This record gives C-alpha cells, structure tokens and sequence, in this order.
C-alpha cells in the first residue's frame, strides 16, 4: 500500500470570513490534472482545476474573499494518463467573525514559567456556542484543544516554550462545523 | 447520400469525462426514417438526434452513444450501419483507435530578436510536430494558470511534407505583454495527444 | 439556392498575368439555364462553365471574367447579378479591392535551440501577422531559388485574437538539414500581400 | 531619360556547346520578380524567374549544358510593384563547337613587338563560312574583329599588351549567328 499525496494550509487554515490563504497540495508528476474537491453533500464537487506537471515544486491552490461557501472538507485530485486516478487524504477548513466574540482569560499571569500550570477560561456569556476551540497563531492546524462544557477549561500542564505567543478562543456550534465566532482578545503568553 | 463517422475528440477524452462519439448520416430530403445500429450494445445505449438540416436537400442525421470513454482506450473496433428512409442497400461505417502512432515533438520558440526590442507586445510560438492521428489540444500556460482559449492562437494539424512517414504538425501562438517577459515569470505550452503517454506532455519558457 | 463571388488569387496576380474573378451560383437541381451580368463591360467578355455537380441537389454553376488585373489595382467596384432557371427574384453579388488594409509584420524565427544541437534536420519558421485581408502568399527561398511549394508547408490565415483592429496571421516551417545551416548558406521567408507597398517583401536569415 | 539596367557575362560569353557560364544582370532592388528572357521569333520567352529583392548584390543567371536552343538574343525584365516592367538592354549569347575549327596563322613570330604590324590570316578550306570572328581569351564579349573576305585579314596594328595572351578563330554563317565552328589553333602572343 501507499501513503496518498498530502494537503497543506501554509498559513492558518482559519480565516476571517472574507479571508485568504495558500493552500497547497503534493504533486504526482505523472498527473497532468489536478482538481481541487470539497466534499459537499455526499461526493465532491469541482472548485479550480490546475493543469500541468510539477517536475519542480508542489502544487498550490489560493482560496480568496473566504465564504460560508468555502468552508468544508477540501480534497486534492489527481489525474494520471487515461484512467488512474489517485485522491488525497482529507483538509478542512473554517471562516471566523461570524458570531460574536468570546471573551477568554488566566488564573495566572502573562509569563507563566511553565515548571508549574496554567488554565485558561474562555466562553461566551450570551453567545450558547456548541464547543469552543483556543486557537494558537501560527500552527498550521485545527487547534490542539477544543471542549464543550460551560466553562472552556483549557490548562497546559507544564506549558514549555513551543507553547508561546498570541492565543485568542473561538465559539463553535453543532452543524456549522466550519462557521466560527469572531476572534475573541489576545493572550501574549511569554 | 453518405454516412460518416466521428471519432470522440482529445478535448472531452482529457479535459472532461463524456466522449459520444457521432455517425452522421447526409443528404437525401428524407423525412429521416433512418435506424441505427452500434457495436458495444446495452452498456449504454444509442441516442439520435434532430434532422439538422443540411443545407440544400441533405438535411442530415446524427447518432451518438454516449460513456464509450473505456472502450476507445482498449482499442475496441466500433460499427455504425444506418438504412435510410429512401431504398437501396444500408449504409455503414466503422473506426478504432488508430493503429500505428509516433509521439508528438512539441518546441516552444522565442519571440524576435527585432521585435523584442522594441518593448510592446511579442510572439511565444508552439510547435507540434511528427505525430500520430492529426487530432491533437494545445493549451497555454502562464505562470501555472491555463489561459482562455480566447488569449493565444492556435493553427490547426496539416501533413507536413514528409519523407515516407505520413506525419503531422500544429502552431500556436500567445501574445503577451514585455514587461511580463522581462520580468521574469513563466509561460508554458502543453500538447495532449492519443500516443503521448503521460497524455499531455509539457514543455516551458525562459528566457 | 446561393450566390457567391470569388476575388482575383494574389497568387494569379503577383505570380502570373490572368487574374479571373469567380461569381458561382451554388444549388437548385436546375438546368443552369441562369444568365450573368458584370459591371466593366466590352473591354473583355464573360464567360460560363460547367455545372460542376455540387454534391446533394446543388450543380453549381459560375463563372469568369478575364483579363481584368487592372481594374481591380485601381479598387473600381465590380457587381455580378444572376437571375437562375427556377423562380423568385434572382440574385445578385459585389466585391471590390477592400478599403482598410495594414501591412503585414513578418519574422522567421529561428530552429530550436535543443533540436540543432541533434544536428539532424531542424526547422525554419515564418511568421505572417496583423494585416489586411486573410489572403497572403508566403514562399520560402534558398541562396536565391524558389523552393518548391512541396519543400515548406505552409498555415492559412485566421484571425488572432486582436484588440480592436481586426487583423489576422500565417505561419509557415521550412524543414531543412543541419549541414546547410551550419555552413553558411542563406535562406528567406517573403510575403506578398495586397495591402505591401512593394508587393512581396523579403526578410531573410542567417545564424 | 534612363539608362536601363545592363546585362553582363561574367564569364567569356561565348562556350562550347554544352558549355556553363555566370550570366548576370543588374539589379532594381524595388522589383521582386526578374525575368530571364530570349527574344525568341517576334517576341520574347521565359526561360529563367528569379524572384526576390537584392539589397546586396546584382542578380545572376547560369546556362548550363549551352545548347543550340540556348543561343540568342537575352535580356532582363523586371517587374515593380503592380505595373511597372522595366527591361534591360539586349545581351546576345553564342555557341562553339558545331562546323570544323578554322586554321589560323601569323606573318611574323608568335611574340611582335607592337610598333609595327601583325595580321592574322584565319580560314577554313572546306567549310564555306559566311563569315569569321577572332576571339581572344578572358575579354568578356563578342569579338572586337568580324570579316566577311575570303581570307581573314585581321591584322592589329601597332599593338599593345592589353592586345596578348591567347588567341584563336571561329567560323560563322548567315542565319546561324548564334551557332560557331570548333575552336581553331591558338596563338599564344605575347
Ligand atoms: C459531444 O461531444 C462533442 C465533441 O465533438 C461536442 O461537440 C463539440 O462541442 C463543443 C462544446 O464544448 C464545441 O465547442 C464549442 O464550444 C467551444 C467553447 O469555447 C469556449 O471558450 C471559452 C474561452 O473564452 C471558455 O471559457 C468556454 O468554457 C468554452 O471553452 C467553442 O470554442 C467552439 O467553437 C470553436 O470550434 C469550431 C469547430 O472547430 C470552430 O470552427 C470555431 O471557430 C471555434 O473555434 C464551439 O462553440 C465543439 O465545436 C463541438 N465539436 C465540433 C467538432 O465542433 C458535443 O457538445 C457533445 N455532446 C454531448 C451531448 O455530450
Ligand atoms: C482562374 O484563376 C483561379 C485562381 O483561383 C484558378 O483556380 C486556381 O487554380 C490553381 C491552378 O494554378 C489551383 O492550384 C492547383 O494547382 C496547384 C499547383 O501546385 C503545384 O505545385 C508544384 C510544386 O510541387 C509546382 O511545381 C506546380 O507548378 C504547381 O504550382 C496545387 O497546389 C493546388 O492544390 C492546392 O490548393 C487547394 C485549394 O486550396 C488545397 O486544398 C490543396 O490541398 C492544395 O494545397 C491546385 O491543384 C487553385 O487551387 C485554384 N484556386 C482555388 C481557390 O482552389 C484557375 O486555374 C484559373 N482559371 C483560368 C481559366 O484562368
Ligand atoms: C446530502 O444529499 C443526500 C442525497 O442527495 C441527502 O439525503 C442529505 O440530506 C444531504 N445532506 C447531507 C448533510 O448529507
Ligand atoms: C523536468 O520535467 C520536464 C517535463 O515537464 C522535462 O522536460 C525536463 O527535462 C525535466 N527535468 C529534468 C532535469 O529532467
Ligand atoms: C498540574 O496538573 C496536574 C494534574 O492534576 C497536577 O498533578 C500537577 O500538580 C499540576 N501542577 C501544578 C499545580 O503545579
Ligand atoms: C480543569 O482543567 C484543569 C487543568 O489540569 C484541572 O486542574 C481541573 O481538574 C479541570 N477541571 C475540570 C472540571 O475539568
Ligand atoms: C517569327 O514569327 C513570325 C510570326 O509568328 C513569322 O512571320 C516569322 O517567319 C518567324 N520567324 C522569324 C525569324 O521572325
Ligand atoms: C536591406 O533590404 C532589406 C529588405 O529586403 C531590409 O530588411 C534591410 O533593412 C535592408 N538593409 C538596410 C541596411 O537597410
Ligand atoms: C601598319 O599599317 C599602316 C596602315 O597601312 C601603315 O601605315 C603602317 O606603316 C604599318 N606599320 C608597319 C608596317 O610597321
Ligand atoms: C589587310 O589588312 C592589313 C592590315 O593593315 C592591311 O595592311 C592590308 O592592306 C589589308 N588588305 C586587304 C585586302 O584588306
């Protein structure tokens, strides 16, 4: 068996609704055509479609004005000789600033030396959000923690420092998995 | 009176997903009583279509089959017999994927020397050359963006005077600002064709 | 039924002395009893031919005018005006020397760079663009003989896609052997074309 | 007024039948098409077409395997723009090589010293030829001395040395002006 070629979001793959990134697949050079799917209701459906081999680089894709519309699950396809054709394992993607804004905070201080704990609290007062997701700059994913009970308890453990930066916490509902509240106030952890 | 035959075509074989593939019977003001019989049967099945009439007094009738995109690649020889609403002896036709080929050799060119100076717009020229049936797709790129087929011309196939080897050969030419060429970004031409193994096959530009 | 009206062939004018002028009437299952008038008169007379049996229910039927080179230089419209052997109103048609023009733009580029170094055979491109009307002659030269046509091909006229100005292109390959190239010997590209104050104009080739 | 364009042969303009040389005209480099002719019975014919400009050079024929049909009256036309035709003055071509070589000879030795005379006594006494021209070497035309006696006097008077090298003698008849004897005995003066 084989892997199946990957799917990359080089920057964030959460975008304020009206946001763009640079998405990007793995390039079979022996596929002419690439089709860029997002698995909509049952199968998958064409968005742009690149042409061409990649004797050099990987292909990418550019989502721009990020929609409602464009959220879901993303799949690369690809296209070899008269017949073969090989996929890719899956990507997804979200809009924020579509709800309104959590509020998050600490138990401790801004720098804490991580020896020790930190909880972070982040929720909506008036805003019943499903779960919520604390999303971390940078990181190239889906963040590392997401709850669903009424407070966002959210500790670190012993934190260390690839655990450092801005952080901000987003609201979450049932069936918009891929529609997310505006971004709530930033934590500079140091 | 005649019937024809048409081969699906490299356009909807590569970029699409649904070859028909067209007998097409001409000529004879007929009320197009017609019938038409196919080889691969029941899979899928025959569809005709309008009396679109010809001019003069052919108004000719086409058929198509449509999904046949498998059965073309495997060779597979296809029949077509059509009896008219006139008298006679029906008439038939019949084709395959060609047998003898010879790959593509594929040359994109530079603008003038002469003309390139004078900082405007230029010529990117393409050249297929040497190839197997005459049908072939060329297709522009710039950076790694397809161009609307309303951005470059493209020539079509014509036998080449050639030396035994009954070959081929096909132009194209893009347009394109200088300050793009001078800047540094990248065009590329691609020809698909029914030999070519990778289907297309892509060659760049730089200069 | 139809009318149309055939120009004088810029090979017949440049390369001859017998420009015609066609007006051929095309379809009706007729006689051809017809009857052509045509505008300058006397000086030299008309002439009919064959009913040339147009596939289907058409026999064509034309005609021909000699002699008349000059009067298409100097633009003077001319008027072709049939009335046919079946019934209505008969038919009538009108060309002249057309009014816009624009020289062409020629450039013969040069043999790929990765295909010479194969040192084989390579190939000498001509490049027609942005003129008058689509009919252009194009004809290949070596020190200073005419090849045969059989020797280069040779693309028609099509309009490229242009902003604005309606102009078109012709491409035309030369395939010749790499000694030649490589030991010196000259080669040309010249276009005639209407609008060309010189007629034909040469440019030529070295490496 | 106009001159008209020249017409030369560059080469010695009279060869054995079946001989090769380099005619050549001149060039009008607004005329395309350059026409090779033979005023030929009452008018004129193609033989040669060379088209294209001469921005460079003058324009050259070559008649090669020189025939009896290949001898006469040539002359250049040239064709500018859409009705000009403008011609060349008249050259005429001429074969060797058809009767018998004539014999010549001298009255004193092969190298006089030119302040006083030399005739040259040229004749056949078998072939009676109408008439008999003397022709030198290298000098590119129709030869500077033609009679029509029974013997040929040619003498040269007081020559000088642009008169010497090799020399020799051609029959000739009435309607065949473009049709000589042999080539005779040379006379090496010098
Ligand atoms: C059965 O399969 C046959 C295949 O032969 C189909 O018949 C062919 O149908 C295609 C339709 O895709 C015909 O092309 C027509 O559309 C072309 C579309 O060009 C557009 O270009 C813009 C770029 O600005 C692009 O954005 C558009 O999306 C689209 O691609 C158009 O170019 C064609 O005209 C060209 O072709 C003719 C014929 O050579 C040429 O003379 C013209 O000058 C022009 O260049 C045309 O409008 C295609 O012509 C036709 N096949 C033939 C042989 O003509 C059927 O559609 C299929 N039927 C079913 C039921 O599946
Ligand atoms: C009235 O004037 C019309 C002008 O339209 C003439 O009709 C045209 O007649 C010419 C004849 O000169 C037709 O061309 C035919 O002969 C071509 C000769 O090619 C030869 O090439 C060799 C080189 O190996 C050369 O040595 C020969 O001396 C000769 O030049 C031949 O190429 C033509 O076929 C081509 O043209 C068709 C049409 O486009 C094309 O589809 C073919 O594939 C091929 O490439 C042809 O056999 C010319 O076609 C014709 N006009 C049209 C529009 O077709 C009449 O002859 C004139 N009549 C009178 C009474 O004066
Ligand atoms: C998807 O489509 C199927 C049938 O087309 C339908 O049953 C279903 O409700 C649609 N929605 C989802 C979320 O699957
Ligand atoms: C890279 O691939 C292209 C085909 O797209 C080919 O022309 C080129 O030779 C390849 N590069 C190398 C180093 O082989
Ligand atoms: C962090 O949490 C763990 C889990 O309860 C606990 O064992 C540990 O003592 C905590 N560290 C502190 C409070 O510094
Ligand atoms: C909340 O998370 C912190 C992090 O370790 C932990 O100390 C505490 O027990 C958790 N409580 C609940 C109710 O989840
Ligand atoms: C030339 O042709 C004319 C008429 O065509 C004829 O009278 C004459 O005899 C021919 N011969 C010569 C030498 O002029
Ligand atoms: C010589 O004439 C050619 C046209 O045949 C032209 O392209 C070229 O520019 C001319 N040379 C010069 C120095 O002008
Ligand atoms: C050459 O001929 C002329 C002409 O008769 C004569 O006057 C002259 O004396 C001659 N020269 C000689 C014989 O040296
Ligand atoms: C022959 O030519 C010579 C050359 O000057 C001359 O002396 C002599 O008088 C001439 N005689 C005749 C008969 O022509």
């Amino acid at each position: 068996n084989f892997s199946t070629p990957f799917i990359s979001t080089r920057s964030s793959p959460v975008v304020p609704w009206g946001g763009s990134v640079r998405i990007q697949c793995q390039a079979i050079p022996d596929a002419y055509l690439i089709w860029l799917m997002m698995l909509k209701n049952s199968t998958y459906e064409k968005r742009d479609e690149k042409l061409g081999f990649w004797n050099d680089t990987t292909p990418e894709f550019v989502i721009d004005h990020m929609d409602a519309n464009k959220a879901g699950r993303y799949r690369c396809r690809y296209r070899i000789g008269f017949s073969r054709f090989r996929y890719s394992d899956t990507l997804e993607l979200v809009v924020t600033g579509l709800y309104g804004k959590p509020s998050l905070s600490v138990d401790r201080g801004p720098v804490l030396m991580p020896g020790e704990n930190i909880s972070v609290t982040c929720s909506s007062a008036h805003i019943p959000f499903d779960r919520f997701s604390l999303a971390k700059e940078g990181e190239l994913s889906l963040p590392q923690h997401q709850s669903g009970e009424h407070p966002a308890n959210f500790s670190l453990g012993p934190v260390d420092l690839n655990v450092s930066g801005s952080y901000r916490c987003y609201g979450w509902y049932n069936r918009s998995p891929y529609l997310w509240s505006f971004p709530s106030n930033a934590l500079e952890l140091v | 009176p005649r019937l024809s035959l048409r081969r699906p075509a490299l356009e909807d074989l590569l970029l699409g997903s649904e070859a028909n593939l067209t007998c097409t019977l001409t000529g004879l003001k007929d009320p197009s009583g017609a019938t038409f019989t196919w080889t691969p049967s029941s899979g899928k099945n025959a569809v005709q279509q309008s009396p679109k009439r010809d001019p003069c007094g052919c108004y000719s009738v086409s058929s198509v089959l449509p999904g046949c995109a498998e059965p073309w690649n495997n060779r597979e020889t296809f029949t077509c017999t059509a009896n008219h609403p006139e008298l006679e002896t029906p008439l038939t036709a019949t084709i395959s994927k060609s047998g003898n080929t010879f790959r593509p050799e594929v040359h994109l060119l530079p603008p003038p020397s002469e003309e390139l100076a004078l900082n405007e717009l230029v010529t990117l020229t393409c050249l297929a050359r040497g190839f197997s049936p005459e049908d072939v797709l060329i297709r522009w790129l710039k950076g790694t963006e397809q161009l609307p087929r309303d951005k470059y011309l493209t020539w079509e196939s014509r036998k080449e005077p050639s030396q035994g080897t009954t070959t081929f050969a096909v132009t194209s030419i893009l347009r394109v600002a200088a300050e793009d060429w001078k800047k540094g970004d990248t065009f590329s031409c691609m020809v698909g064709h029914e030999a070519l193994p990778l289907a297309f096959t892509q060659k760049t530009i730089d200069r």
